[PDB]
């Protein structure tokens, strides 16, 4: 019916849609699922402290590419950050990071 | 005497053939819920771990 | 049989019991082999912190 | 032997964290079968016993 | 050999028990993977992506959602870890 949490479930890797089809005393799938395939590492900062409060959330993804301060979702290089988190600011641990 | 053995090994064989059957069909019973079980435990690293 | 040459022909005429007793044993051998293999698979294939 | 090694990520002590950060794609698996219902019989007593 | 030195197994062979597929070390190298992998997968980052985060914070993270208690609160709380420290010690 819809995607699912990777409870195993589902076929291995992220599950984007399931297809049933008859099968001799049973049921068999179609299917296609998501996979990382090549991981690139880079180190993610937690936002700034210019002024006063200015710390505001890494994104709804972790991603955070350094960059300038541009955001990161789950793949690929990092985009001009547009208000993609849309986070109030909140007390942070440490300075100039939410850290 | 062979007539003396062969009615020893009726009684002994079916003895032996019935519980090495018992024997089997307990060996799949416990392996049935075995892969039950690895199927939780699989469910369980992936939800809860 | 404890070797007896006379107690292996006797079992030679119910050979073919004894031969699927051996096969059903092998068959949930492999099967719990199976399983196992399948639990570590979705335990592994992560990016562990060392 | 088989190694089995995981990715490694090197855990950071400075605040920022490492990240991986997938690059391809590559949708696509297999499927499973669920094997919902047994074949369907009824025996004879007179033809069979 | 223990059975020329002396559950029967080789001793009246009407069976034999199998080694089990994994030695120790093969099946405590997956569990340590797992260990490792736990703080970077709760942290929102699924399987596509990692988070080398630390425990503590993968710990803060799963405590500030699920309860009233957040950054400046959970901070204020202490002896946290240590309440985790000594739960673990009776185990």
């Amino acid at each position: 019916k819809a995607q699912s949490k990777r409870s195993g479930f589902c076929g291995q890797g992220t599950h984007i849609v399931s297809f049933v089809v008859n099968a001799p005393n049973g049921l068999y799938f179609m299917h296609v699922g998501y996979y990382p395939s090549n991981h690139i590492e880079v180190v993610s900062a937690y936002g700034l402290c210019d002024a006063a409060n200015p710390t505001n959330c890494i994104a709804p993804v972790n991603g955070y590419f350094i960059k300038t301060n541009n955001t990161r979702i789950v793949d690929e290089w990092s985009y001009t950050g547009s208000s993609f988190y849309a986070p109030e600011p909140i007390t942070s641990l440490n300075t100039k990071y939410v850290a | 005497d062979v007539l003396e053995q062969d009615a020893q090994i009726d009684r002994l064989i079916n003895g032996r053939l019935t519980t090495l059957n018992a024997f089997v069909a307990q060996q799949l019973v416990r392996s049935e819920s075995a892969a039950l079980s690895a199927q939780l435990a699989k469910d369980k690293v992936n939800e809860c771990v | 049989c404890n070797g007896f040459q006379k107690c292996e022909q006797l079992l030679r005429e119910y050979g073919q019991f004894c031969s699927k007793i051996n096969q059903a044993l092998h068959g949930a051998n492999l099967r719990q082999d199976d399983s196992v293999r399948n639990l570590f698979a979705s335990v592994k294939s992560s990016q562990s912190s060392p | 032997i088989a190694f089995n090694h995981p990715i490694q990520v090197d855990q950071l002590n400075s605040s920022y964290f490492k990240l991986s950060i997938p690059t391809n794609f590559s949708f696509g698996v297999t499927q499973e079968y669920i094997q919902t219902t047994i074949q369907k019989v009824t025996v004879d007593c007179k033809q069979y016993v | 050999d223990d059975c020329m030195q002396q559950i029967c197994a080789q001793y009246v062979a009407g069976y034999k028990v199998l080694p089990p597929l994994m030695d120790v070390n093969m099946e405590a190298a997956y569990t340590s993977s797992l260990l490792g992998s736990i703080a970077g997968v709760g942290w929102t980052a699924g399987l596509s992506s990692f988070a080398a985060i630390p425990f503590a914070q993968s710990i803060f993270y799963r405590l500030n959602g699920v309860g009233i208690t957040q950054q400046v609160l959970s901070e204020n709380q202490k002896l946290i870890a240590n309440k985790f420290n000594q739960a673990l010690g009776a185990m």
